[PDB]
């Protein structure tokens, strides 16, 4: 039995998953409007989701008490949150390729080996999405100068929305959040003692990035690239079948 | 021992109750007139006409908030665009009533669950029951909802002109709130979870506004008439 603090989820950052079991969250599907020209790097790009979507399922397992919670609760937090927790690990990652401290920023960091340039998205017609994650998310928090703590702490009070729908135990998901908000207002008080109002400033990236994540399932649900009829089914098999993380020494 | 309220912000706050209570029913002057504009399309009417009402007294209240003025007419019109659906599904999760779970706006005509089936709607009022009971359950005072109230007005929202000058005037409310659940709770460590919990329904009224203007285009493509000024209000394309 351990305890849901900043320090455990900072130790959970390191561990590795083993993809070994793949499973296809979105894909490019028979009949697909995206033009064939483009069809083969969109279906790339889904499998590097579908891993970082897989990755995702590790890590949520792993977060203190997440287990204790009922199997059925589980299934709904991952997907419920598996697109916002993708998009605000791309801003994260994208923190670094931002141009300067007037251009818009052109360069988005998909996966540590990916960067996907303005121009293509503008040329697949997700220009104002593109804009909108390194402006409203990467850049913000580049002015709001978030550390790894409070952005893994972000990431905890994502996943455990007890707002989620078709919930068995509700207040068994707010325990753990309130747990995070708890630890997330201790860290900024005594990190940046004088500013006070940084804990409503980190919480005000989660509106925002609920918008972006909500934009994206339009064009995904457009060019019928998610399965949503057995992304329930594989987040029970990620949460039992899957292996556990490696660790880094 | 906890930080007080300062004479700005215990201001503020009886400010925004008072015009808050004035906004809550409509005008029955205004209750009429938005009826004469325009197979009985009677459910479809009375939930319409009650958000044409609702949305013109949410207006009202957006105008006379301190800092409205301060921005241009080009971000008055952004914000108020983009709050209007989310402050609309405040106004109804204002009035949920725990034990007919249902909504109760003294009228109690337009947001029932046998209007929305009747107007194709089914799916869409269980939707907002959901949130109705969430947002109930955080038992939230008429000061806790006024200053969430204009903390969404005063939300970044795409296409600002100056979005630091909105976000200082945001912050100006955010702080109001912080430090009236700091002395409500005589700075116990919840403060921060009231606190969190409150921030968190700015996140869940995205999805909420979103559904709103997913619904009116489904709507204008089933050649259903949707009131004019809430296809401006909202920006609904003339879609096929
Ligand atoms: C949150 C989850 C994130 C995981 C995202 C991973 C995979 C999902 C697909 C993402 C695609 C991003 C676009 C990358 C460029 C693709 C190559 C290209 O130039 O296509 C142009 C084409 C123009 O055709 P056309 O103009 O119709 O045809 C022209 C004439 N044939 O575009 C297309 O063919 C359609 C592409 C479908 C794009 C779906 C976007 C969904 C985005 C989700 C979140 C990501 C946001 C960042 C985006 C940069
Ligand atoms: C999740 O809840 C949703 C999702 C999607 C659409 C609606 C809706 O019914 N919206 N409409 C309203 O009149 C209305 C009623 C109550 C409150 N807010 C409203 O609008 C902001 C239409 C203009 C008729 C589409 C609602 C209530
Ligand atoms: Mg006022």
């Amino acid at each position: 039995v351990q305890e849901l603090s900043i320090e455990r989820l900072l130790e959970m950052e390191s561990l590795v998953a083993d993809p070994s079991e793949e499973f296809q969250f979105l894909r490019v599907g028979p009949d697909s409007n995206v033009p064939p020209k483009f069809r083969a790097p969109v279906s790339s790009l889904c499998q590097i989701g579908n891993k970082q979507i897989a990755a995702l399922v590790v890590w949520a397992r792993d977060i203190p008490h997440f287990s204790q919670l009922e199997m059925e609760d589980q299934i709904l937090l991952i997907k419920g949150s598996w697109n916002e927790l993708l998009l605000f690990a791309i801003a994260w990652r994208s923190m670094e390729f931002l141009t300067e401290e007037t251009s818009p920023p052109q360069l988005m960091c998909l996966m540590p080996g990916m960067t996907l340039h303005r121009n293509s998205a503008l040329q697949a017609g997700v220009g104002q999405i593109f804009d909108r994650v390194l402006s409203e998310l990467s850049l913000k928090m580049r002015t709001l100068r978030v550390d790894q703590a409070e952005y893994v702490a972000l990431k905890a009070i994502i996943l455990l929305n007890p707002d989620v729908k078709g919930l068995k135990n509700r207040q068994e998901v707010e325990v753990l959040r309130e747990k995070m908000f708890l630890c997330l207002d201790e860290y900024c008080r005594r990190s940046r003692s004088s500013e006070e109002g940084r804990f409503a400033a980190l919480l005000l990236r989660l509106p925002a990035l609920r918008s972006i994540s909500l934009k994206s399932f339009e064009h995904l649900f457009f060019f019928h690239l998610v399965a949503d009829t057995s992304i329930a089914g594989y987040i029970r098999d990620a949460l039992r079948n899957h292996a556990p993380p490696i660790d880094t020494n | 021992n906890v930080p007080p309220l300062t004479a700005n912000q215990k201001s503020l706050i009886a400010r925004l109750v008072y015009y808050q209570e004035g906004y809550e029913q409509p005008s029955e002057e205004d209750l009429k007139r938005v009826t004469q504009t325009w197979d009985s399309d009677m459910p479809f009417r009375q939930i319409t006409e009650m958000t044409i009402l609702t949305v013109q007294l949410i207006v009202e209240f957006a105008k006379g908030l301190p800092g409205f003025s301060k921005i241009s007419q080009s971000d008055q019109i952004t914000l108020l665009k983009a709050c209007s659906s989310e402050v609309m599904m405040l106004r109804v999760a204002r009035r949920y009533d725990a034990a007919t779970d249902s909504v109760l706006f003294a009228n109690n005509q337009a947001y029932t669950r046998d209007n929305y089936r009747k107007a194709g709607m089914a799916y869409v009022i269980e939707d907002l029951l959901h949130f109705c009971r969430c947002m109930y359950s955080m038992m939230m005072d008429n000061v806790h909802y006024a200053l969430l109230t204009a903390i969404v007005i005063f939300s970044d929202r795409p296409g600002l002109e100056q979005p630091s000058l909105v976000e200082e005037i945001q912050r100006y409310y955010l702080n109001t709130l912080r430090v009236y659940i700091l002395n409500q709770n005589s700075a116990s460590p919840r403060s921060a979870v009231i606190f969190g919990k409150i921030l968190g329904i700015l996140t869940e009224i995205r999805t909420l506004g979103m559904q709103n203007s997913n619904m009116c285009i489904s709507l204008k493509l089933k050649n259903r008439k949707l009131p004019p000024f809430l296809e401006e209000i909202w920006d609904v394309a003339d879609v096929a």
